[PDB]
């Protein structure tokens, strides 16, 4: 709750700064309603042209004002924020440099978006469009109040009949519908996901059809039906509602209680013109306040959202490829643990494999080998050193690792292969290549080794897998953390993504992810994770002559 | 923009007059209410301020009428609300299935979602809280214009030529609001564009040792993208601020040229008075005008997005249908040719199958194999040639024949929130119980059942018991079977891991007593090698088409094809 406050922290005068320009600007833009009434004023006491004049002058030069104070206030606001927002995606780019990898799996691109170009938006416009908007809104119908109650209690008491109304019809609608107002956005999710799911199921639609309509069909007369019930008994109260604050309601009560007041002499009659000026158009104004203040939420939001990443934990650093998990223990969220208490030893030049059945959390045991989280208890360490207090230059030398959904740097073939070695000559990129089983489709291209590579291009995923794998060919890390998905990941291309694979793991620590069984029968080291622990470790033949808990997956295959 | 009059159904059309013409009624009501502050102030501001209780009992008739009016325009406003939502929602929901499923981009998919699901409560109100202060506002400065003219002919005149004026700065400053809020997003978005993709590809940068020069790199973009943006402020006046002026400059003028004409004697003071209040009220309604930008713009949004969706390319239809004997038919390509795009997915691909004989499409043309399935199908129509079933172009064919011509294991299962039996069922939900059965056999469900606990009334899916790959691809196999379709179309994205699933698409395959041609795209050895004839596609066109004996002592693609797959289908880390 503190976080969106916590991260405008020093903006605090510049922002106060400009509200109180805002005031006077809105309380300017009144200006010629009170010189008009003055123009009055003077008009029936028969002043000379030269005060008229004066008058207009005035008019003038604070219509000048604050058009030049309006000016000047949005290019200081929007320079302001343009410093303010620089710094702050100075912090977002050194936070995401510094997070841990996990963090990033875990929320998608889409998240990531939102956080970066969405959520940074909403901050310009809540530092520059919103909060001086809401400002204005709250000043206006104040100043507005002040001003005509100054000019006459009896004809500004009046003012707030419909204005009660409005208040008493509105509370009496929303205690009406106290359930229906909570419901409403639920069914609007429930709606949504089903929409969703109608676009999803449109081949099973077109060709079996049946129910696949109907289901959609259904509940969306369902919604339809529940949202006309829910607003058709309250046209009665609504059309009420709409009329009070109409703006010539007010000029009617204004008139109403001002000309009785004007024909017994109670009332000077220049005193009632600020009501037929500004006091008409009142209602309107305080029902905009809502509006002004629901950009402040909104852009309070996006702040949060900042700040709660920019507070998330990073990794600490604190103090031949041997891995050694020793009592290892990791928690998503504080209270569920997912490992518990895991014990290994993955000697040099031994392919040790991961197996278990689904949910199991062996992807997460592997992750967390090359430090995608930090482990809650215990330590992972590699050469005996903890992963910990290795820094991430020099842990990336030693713990490399190829797993599901491999990224590609935007630039040439070239640079992608020898990201880890941009200094790698050529003949030595072509040889990695060629060990990946990926240099043939790379000669196939245009531009050879200089084609452009990034978000999109013409390789599929079992190529641009193969071009990973030859990048981390190319970096030769000692210790390696396999999964098993890229080889299957792409049906059409496998057998060149297992000849690459084979090529990589060739004298290196690898930490297979195992997901199927017969894949794994020549592995040096199998590891059976049935829920969060190991349970029986040994190799293949072993296991199978123990007859527990692995021999049921080898039975299911 | 005026998307809204073929919204409302032919039912309401009357009730629409009668929403227009009394809108127009508010609005003259609302002019002669500010009019009639001319005679009523001017006897105000008099010597004799009694007389204004005649104006004044006319401005309280003139009101109770607007009432009355406002009352009845609501009304029906909130009437057509309702029947335009049920209206849209409906014709919405009975377009999209008709579309091609080309349409379905990822983009447009998400513009019907968002039509079908964030257009519940605005459609209900949108005619009140719209259409009615938008026509009342744009309307009543030109109905004081016109109201004046009875007043005076050359004020009334004057206030209805300046509508115009405006009008216009309103329009420009409307652009110009809109021309900086589109600049300030396209900044921002070139700004973080570096950011995102430094976020994206953070795997890549940082098991590479890259993070740090990647880092510095996109900071000094950063902090040179910076200074160029910020040297180029200059002063510049908001649209919102340039009316605001516009509006005090044009009501202070005439409030000028009003006690201009006073002083010269043409207008007395309480005259130039009660015309100060009604240029007040002439020039409000403008300011109720920008304050429905946001909403107006939202609701052009909302209306285009309905108008995307209800303009989607529609599917042809015909009358033929295929013969109602159900015997296999024998499927046809002839100068077939279709591409999603710059790319070419289909180029002249042309070839037979012959009635009841298993086909399978091979090759590392992804798409195209399942282009091939699809047009087979119906779903996506052919760029170019025809698709035929037994001398029945499908393009021809009747939408009921095509449903039941066709079945498919699609890619995904494609299942429901609902019991297994259930999803089963919806291929063919008129079958006995036997026939369920028999396709739970065939598609090896029975062993699932035994695994799950309640048997085939248990709850799957979104719901229940959450069924894995190798067993919801089974409950789509039992699907596809049970339809007694003459085609069966088999497109195999099993997870590998599966086991038994391989034998349920082996059964499906030969085990079917129906006696259906069978089309299968397939990459495992267990199902092509029970096809009688292969198409190995390659490049968008067929290479190689032959038994799979003949095939293999060729030794042309498809020999170093099955031979790759043989041997991937043995391999093991730390081997040969
Ligand atoms: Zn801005």
């Amino acid at each position: 709750a503190e976080a969106g406050s916590r991260l405008l922290a020093p903006l605090k005068k510049p922002l106060i700064v400009s509200g109180v320009l805002q005031a006077l600007i809105t309380l300017i833009e009144l200006a010629p309603f009170v010189l008009l009434v003055e123009l009055a004023r003077l008009l029936l006491g028969g002043a000379e042209a030269e005060r008229l004049w004066t008058l207009g002058l005035t008019a003038v030069s604070l219509i000048g004002l604050g058009a030049v104070l309006a000016a000047a206030m949005t290019l200081w606001l929007h320079r302001v924020d343009a410093r303010f927002a620089h710094e702050l995606r100075g912090r977002l780019l050194t936070k995401l440099s510094r997070l841990p990898l996990g963090w990033f799996t875990r929320r998608g691109s889409a998240s990531t978006k939102q956080l970066v170009q969405d959520d940074t938006l909403a901050l310009h416009y809540l530092i520059t469009h919103a909060i001086p908007d809401a400002v204005a809104a709250v000043v206006a119908p104040v100043a507005v109040l002040v001003y005509l109650f100054v000019a006459d209690w009896r004809v500004a008491l009046v003012l707030f009949i419909p204005v009660l109304v409005y208040l008493v019809l509105m509370s009496v609608m929303t205690i009406q519908s106290g359930s229906k107002i909570a419901q409403a956005p639920r069914w609007a999710e429930r709606m949504g996901g089903e929409a969703g799911a109608f676009l999803e199921g449109q081949p099973v639609i077109r060709i079996f059809g049946g129910a696949a309509a109907s289901r959609f069909r259904r509940r969306l007369d369902d919604y339809i039906d529940f949202l006309v019930s829910w607003q058709r008994p309250f046209v009665g109260k609504k059309t009420l509602m709409d009329l009070v604050t109409r703006p010539a309601t007010f000029l009617w009560i204004i008139l109403v209680a001002g000309v009785p007041l004007v024909v017994t002499g109670r009332m000077d009659p220049v005193n009632l013109l600020p009501f037929l000026l500004l006091g008409t158009t009142f209602g309107a104004r305080l029902l905009g306040i809502g509006y002004g203040l629901s950009g402040i939420q909104t852009g309070m939001l996006a702040a949060r959202r900042i700040q709660t990443v920019l507070d998330e934990p990073e990794l600490v650093v604190r103090d031949p490829g041997t891995v050694e998990l020793d009592r290892v223990s990791f928690e998503y969220r504080p209270g569920v643990p997912v490992i518990r208490d895991v014990t290994l030893t993955l000697r040099p030049g031994t392919v040790t494999a991961l197996v278990g059945p689904s949910g199991s959390g062996k992807s997460t045991l592997a992750a967390l080998v090359a430090r995608f989280h930090d482990v809650t208890q215990g330590a992972i360490r590699v050469d005996g050193r903890d992963i910990r207090t290795l820094t991430a230059d020099e842990l990336y030398r030693r713990v490399g690792f190829v797993l599901q959904d491999a990224q590609l740097v935007h630039g040439s073939v070239a640079e992608n292969i020898a990201l880890a070695e941009p200094d790698a000559g050529l003949e030595r990129i072509r040889t990695a290549a060629r060990d990946a089983q990926i240099h043939d489709r790379i000669t196939r291209m245009p531009d050879g080794y200089d084609s452009v590579l990034g978000a999109g291009s013409a390789l599929s995923g079992g190529e641009r897998q193969r071009v990973t794998i030859a990048r981390a060919i190319l970096a030769d890390t000692p210790v390696l953390v396999l999964d098993e998905a890229t080889a299957f990941a792409d049906p059409e291309s496998e057998y060149l993504v297992q000849q690459a694979i084979n090529r990589l793991t060739r004298d290196r620590t690898v930490l297979v992810i195992a997901h199927r069984l017969h894949t794994i029968t020549h592995a040096d080291q199998i590891v059976v994770l049935d829920d969060g622990r190991i349970v029986e470790v040994g190799t293949h033949d072993e296991l199978l002559a123990a007859g527990g808990r692995y021999r049921g997956l080898w039975d299911s295959g | 923009i005026r998307t809204l009059l073929r919204l409302v159904p032919a039912e309401k059309r009357g009730a629409v007059a009668g929403y227009a013409v009394l809108t127009l009624l508010s609005v003259l009501l609302r002019a002669v209410g500010a009019v009639l502050l001319i005679p009523l102030l001017a006897a105000l501001f008099s010597d004799t301020p009694s007389d204004a209780w005649l104006w004044l009992g006319w401005l309280t008739a003139v009101t109770l009428a607007g009432w009355v009016t406002d009352t009845n325009t609501a009304r029906l406003g909130f009437d057509l609300g309702f029947a335009v939502l049920s209206r849209t929602q409906h014709d919405m929901a009975d377009r999209l299935p008709n579309v091609a499923m080309s349409w379905f981009t990822p983009d447009n998919t998400a513009t019907a979602r968002q039509a079908i699901a964030a257009t519940g409560p605005e459609l209900a109100g949108l005619v009140v809280n719209l259409l009615t202060p938008l026509i009342g506002a744009a309307l009543l400065p030109a109905a004081i214009g016109v109201a004046l003219l009875f007043v005076s002919v050359p004020l009334g005149l004057a206030a209805l030529a300046g509508v115009a004026v405006l009008f216009g700065a309103l329009a420009l400053s409307g652009r110009l609001s809109r021309a900086a809020d589109k600049v300030a997003g396209e900044t921002n978005s070139a700004f973080t564009e570096r950011i995102i993709e430094f976020a994206r590809t953070q795997q890549a940068l940082r098991a590479a040792r890259r993070v740090e020069p990647a880092r510095s790199q996109v900071g000094s973009a950063l902090a040179a993208q910076h200074g160029a943006g910020l040297r180029l402020l200059t002063m510049q006046i908001p649209g919102q601020v340039l009316f605001s002026l516009a509006g005090q400059v044009a009501l202070i003028g005439f409030a000028g040229m009003a006690v201009w004409l006073t002083v010269r004697g043409q207008l007395g003071v309480p005259e130039a008075i009660a015309l100060i209040v009604v240029l007040v009220r002439y020039l409000e309604p403008f300011a109720a005008i920008a304050d429905l930008a946001p909403a107006l713009e939202t609701t052009r949004a909302t209306l285009n997005r309905i108008q995307a969706v209800l303009d989607a390319p529609t599917l042809p239809a015909g009358r033929r249908r295929l013969d109602r004997t159900g015997a296999a038919p024998s499927i046809e390509f002839d100068d077939v040719r279709f591409s999603y795009g710059d790319e070419v997915v289909l180029d002249g691909v042309s070839f037979t199958l012959r009635p009841g004989n298993t086909t399978a499409i091979v090759g590392p043309s992804g798409s195209g194999k399942t282009t091939i399935l699809s047009l087979i199908a119906g779903l996506q129509q052919p760029a170019s040639g025809r698709v035929l079933l037994d001398g029945v172009d499908v393009t021809t064919l009747d939408p009921e024949a095509r449903r039941a011509a066709v079945s498919v294991v699609f890619q995904h299962p494609y299942l429901f929130d609902g019991t297994l039996r259930d999803n089963v069922l919806v291929g063919d939900p008129e079958a006995d119980p036997d026939d369920v059965t028999a396709a739970m056999r065939l598609a090896r469900v029975d062993e699932l059942l035994d695994r799950l606990p309640d048997g085939d009334a248990t709850v799957v899916g979104e719901g229940g018991t959450a069924l894995s790959g190798g067993e919801r691809q089974r409950v789509s196999i039992a699907r596809a079977l049970l339809k007694p379709a003459p085609v069966l179309l088999v497109d195999e994205a099993t997870s590998a891991l599966d086991n038994a699933n391989e034998a349920a698409v082996v059964d499906a395959l030969t085990a079917d007593p129906r006696p259906r041609t069978r089309v299968i795209v397939a990459h495992r050895l267990a199902s092509i090698r029970h096809a009688d004839r292969v198409l190995f596609v390659e490049a968008g066109r067929v290479v190689e088409d032959g038994a799979i004996d003949e095939l293999l002592a060729a030794g042309g693609r498809f020999a170093q094809f099955w031979a790759q797959q043989q041997a991937a289908s043995e391999w093991a880390i730390g081997s040969t």
